[PDB]
């Protein structure tokens, strides 16, 4: 119930005057608290300002093009071959496994790792891959 | 209505009987409701009848001729309603002809000590009565704190001179019984900062309204927190502002810390992004490295060598990925906080000249309580304001001692004799004298019973001026002890020319240091007559006492200077200072309710003295010593209204022990 604005909690009251000199004691802890948050704010933006400075050129110098390539359903060797080791690399990762092999969807990838289970030892390759 | 304007024109509810007519119609107020609501409207049309013309004097036998039945039936119950009403003062007060000359059978004896308004009300009423009255008063003139001078055409009030609303107010009846030229007071008050340059309407409002809001808090950190004890001792409405101020302040800093640690939360957010994406940088730069050197093995290569350069690449736009999404959160993060660093919340509290501002309406408010604020009491300090009058507060042109001095005319008045000592027995009483221009000239006054309307200021002396034998008890001099008893000064300016703003009756100085607030604050432009006066109030009242009317004219003229140019303001052709501490007929301006008192203690003082028995054994002896003033009444003290009504109380309570109700 009090005026908008005004803040003036019992604990506070009792605070300001517990003791003679409570008020200028707690405005002066306040005062110091207020400056050494000011000073710790001057020190992240010097770092922060030394952080950005190494940042300077982005990663343009290191981003690749984008190679669009026409997902197609035959699997040459060639293909096949990076497959397994995208297997050994990657593990179950199918994503990463088609963006390796370029021209192969993620559920052809799924399909790859039914059909050719048998024949590449697929079970003993995640196995490999499990180890380090 | 009509009946009805009456009752509230008299401080009186319509429709209910009070505690004092229950009093005198026990068996009224205990009956049925409809007789109750005859009573009321017997009641309200009688005062009805004299409030529409005070000059005259409403007579029972008038009365009952202007009721109509069925009220004119109970003859009985008019006649006791009418003879009510007289006894208490509220129809047939004042200044009115007679219609019925003054029997000269008189019955009684009363000295009145005092010829303030308080003791001449009490004095005609008593004279009404039947009684023989004679006022002692110290001074030359009658008025006491109503004080008006006059030179030539000149004329100002050193002590009341404003009427508050007239709506309930006693003094309404009086001003059509008396030629007082009474002139609203435009309430607008233009402000000048101690360099005479006005305040700006922006920061006059600003504090104003902050002004209202600090007050407003006392009152919640009094009856919400109950804040009323501190230390053992009453909390004042000084000290209670201190703690609402030093709150805000503390606000203000908690505001401030929370902010810039929202700030700091954002940078450490970002100092960990950073930190993150360097390190991506260079993961991403030797990967690039990496992912060269394998595209250079020319071709045809073995399927591992393929691999080499499809995974790397696979690798690489991964942790591009990464860093771009990373990227992305670094502008989201650098726009929360330059909005952040944009917000900042309020620098201060109150700048300095925020704070004197604030300190000229602490002045405004010391001045209407005659007294600083560290000695008002928080809880207590406004306990009347639910009895102001309504309309336009007013202020008396023709200078206010014309309601004392039209009062005083007809009573024994012996002007130029200070009482010193007050005898009250069983038997009756004494009251010894001197005259003030040679004190050996002493005298006694004999009577029946004694009305003391002495200032509060003067029973407060220590050592006494006035000794009461048998001394007052205990329960009295506590009272008059803890009821506070302020200071209030005037410097009347009066010069050949008007330099001010015509159509502005007030206007405020504001003072560069709390210390001085209460220094000559506020100006008031009243009279027909160039005539400016000047308040000190506050904790400057007492000081600027004991300083020379030279250096106080001085300082005035140096101010009006700064807000008018030292060419329009001219040396006053007359001055006067009031030193009303220093007035031994005073020693003071009104009382205030003082931390540690309340509004009973204005009951106690009230309160009439009885005498124990001469002879042991012998039957209980009727009160002898009255008492009346502003310091006596409850609901409307430190006002000439409060005073009038007080004189008039007494006058009841006396003839009904003198006279028998
Ligand atoms: C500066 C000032 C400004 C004020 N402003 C206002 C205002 O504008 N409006 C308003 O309504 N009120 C105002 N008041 C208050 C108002 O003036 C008083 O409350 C009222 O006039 C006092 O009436 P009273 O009869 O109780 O006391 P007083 O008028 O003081 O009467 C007491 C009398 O007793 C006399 N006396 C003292 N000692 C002795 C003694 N030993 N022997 C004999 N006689 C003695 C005194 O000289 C005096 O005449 C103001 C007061 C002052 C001083
Ligand atoms: O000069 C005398 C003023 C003294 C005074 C004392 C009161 F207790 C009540 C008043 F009505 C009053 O006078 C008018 C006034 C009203 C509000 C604020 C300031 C003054």
């Amino acid at each position: 119930k009090p005026p908008k604005g005004m803040f003036l909690s019992q604990e506070d009251v009792e605070a300001v005057s517990a003791n003679a000199t409570a008020a200028t004691t707690v405005l002066r802890q306040l005062d110091m608290e207020l400056v050494s948050v000011k000073r710790q704010i001057q020190n992240i933006k010097q770092t922060n300002s030394a952080l950005k400075e190494k940042l300077d050129g982005g990663i343009e110098p290191y981003r690749l093009p984008e190679v669009i390539q026409k997902c197609n359903a035959r699997w040459t060797t060639e293909e096949q071959l990076l497959a397994v080791q995208a297997i050994r690399k990657y593990g179950r990762d199918f994503q990463a496994i088609s963006d390796v092999i370029g021209n192969k969807s993620v559920v052809q990838v799924k399909n790859f790792f039914v059909n050719y289970r048998r024949r590449f030892n697929i079970d003993e390759v995640l196995q490999e891959w499990e180890a380090e | 209505s009509g009946v009805e304007g009456a009752a509230f024109q008299s401080r009186l509810p319509h429709d209910r009987m009070t505690s004092q007519e229950a009093a005198c119609f026990p068996d009224i107020i205990s009956g049925p409701q409809q007789t109750q609501k005859v009573f009321l409207f017997i009641r309200n049309r009688t005062l009805q009848l004299w409030l529409d013309n005070p000059k005259i004097q409403l007579t029972f036998e008038a009365t009952l001729q202007q009721l109509e039945a069925p009220y004119n039936s109970d003859t009985v119950l008019v006649h006791r309603v009418h003879s009510y009403l007289e006894r208490h003062g509220l129809i047939n007060f004042g200044i009115y002809k007679r219609i019925k000359p003054l029997p000269t059978k008189k019955t009684g004896k009363v000295i009145i000590i005092g010829s303030g308004v308080s003791g001449l009300a009490a004095a005609r009423q008593l004279q009404s009565f039947g009684m023989d009255v004679t006022l002692l008063e110290a001074r030359d003139r009658v008025g006491g704190r109503v004080a008006t001078f006059r030179k030539g055409n000149y004329v100002a009030d050193l002590g009341a001179m404003v009427v508050t609303g007239l709506g309930g107010n006693p003094m309404a009846v009086v001003s059509k019984q008396v030629n007082m030229e009474l002139a609203k007071i435009k309430q607008k008050c233009p402000l000048y900062e101690a360099n005479g340059q006005a305040v700006p309407k922006e920061k006059d409002e600003m504090v104003e309204q902050e002004f209202n809001r600090l007050l407003e808090a006392t009152s919640y950190l009094s009856h919400q927190l109950d804040f009323n004890v501190l230390n053992n001792k009453p909390v004042s409405l000084g000290q209670a502002l201190e703690v609402v101020i030093q709150l805000q302040e503390k606000h203000v800093k908690d505001e401030q810390i929370e902010h810039w640690k929202k700030i700091v939360k954002t940078q450490e957010e970002l100092k960990e992004l950073l930190n993150k994406m360097v390190n991506l940088k260079e993961k991403i730069k030797e990967l690039h490295q990496q992912y060269k050197e394998a595209s250079e093995v020319k071709p045809p290569r073995d399927i591992t060598a393929e691999f080499l350069v499809k995974s790397k690449h696979r690798d690489l736009t991964a942790l591009c990925k990464e860093y771009d999404e990373l990227a992305e959160t670094q502008g989201k993060l650098e726009e929360k906080l330059q909005e952040l660093e944009a917000n900042p919340p309020s620098d201060v509290y109150l700048s300095s000249r925020d704070r004197q501002i604030l300190d000229w309406h602490f002045a405004n408010l010391e001045f209407a309580n005659a007294t600083p604020l560290s000695t008002l009491s928080l809880k207590h300090w406004d306990q009347d304001d639910d009895f102001e009058f309504t309309g336009s507060h007013l202020t008396v042109r023709n200078g206010y001692s014309c309601v004392p001095v039209a009062l005083a005319e007809g009573l024994d008045i012996k002007l130029n004799t200070a009482v010193r000592q007050v005898r009250y027995t069983a038997s009756g009483c004494e009251v010894i004298a001197v005259n003030t221009r040679s004190t050996s000239q002493t005298f006694i006054y004999k009577c029946d019973a004694v009305l003391c309307t002495l200032p509060l200021g003067v029973l407060k002396q220590q050592p006494p001026a006035v000794q009461f034998v048998p001394p007052l008890p205990e329960w009295k001099t506590s009272a008059v002890q803890r009821m506070g008893f302020g200071n209030l000064n005037k410097v009347v300016l009066c010069f050949d020319r008007v330099f001010w703003d015509p159509s502005v009756n007030l206007f405020g100085h504001v003072g560069s240091t709390t210390a001085s607030r209460g220094e000559l604050f506020l100006f008031w432009n009243l009279y027909k007559a160039p005539i400016l006066l000047a308040l000190v109030a506050g904790e400057a009242a007492g000081i600027m006492e004991n300083i020379s009317d030279d250096v106080i004219v001085g300082r005035c003229l140096a101010i009006l200077k700064g807000i008018f140019g030292s060419s329009a303001v001219p040396q006053p052709k007359e001055t006067v200072v009031s030193r009303w501490r220093a007035d031994p007929w005073a020693r003071g301006s009104y009382s205030y309710v003082a931390a540690g008192s309340s509004g009973n203690d204005y009951d106690l003082m009230a309160q009439p003295i009885t005498p124990g028995p001469s002879i042991p054994g012998a039957p209980q002896p009727i009160p002898r010593l009255f008492f009346a003033g502003e310091h006596t009444i409850r609901n409307y003290p430190a006002t000439v209204h409060g005073a009038l009504l007080s004189g008039l109380r007494e006058a009841g309570r006396i003839a009904d022990q003198f006279l028998g109700a």
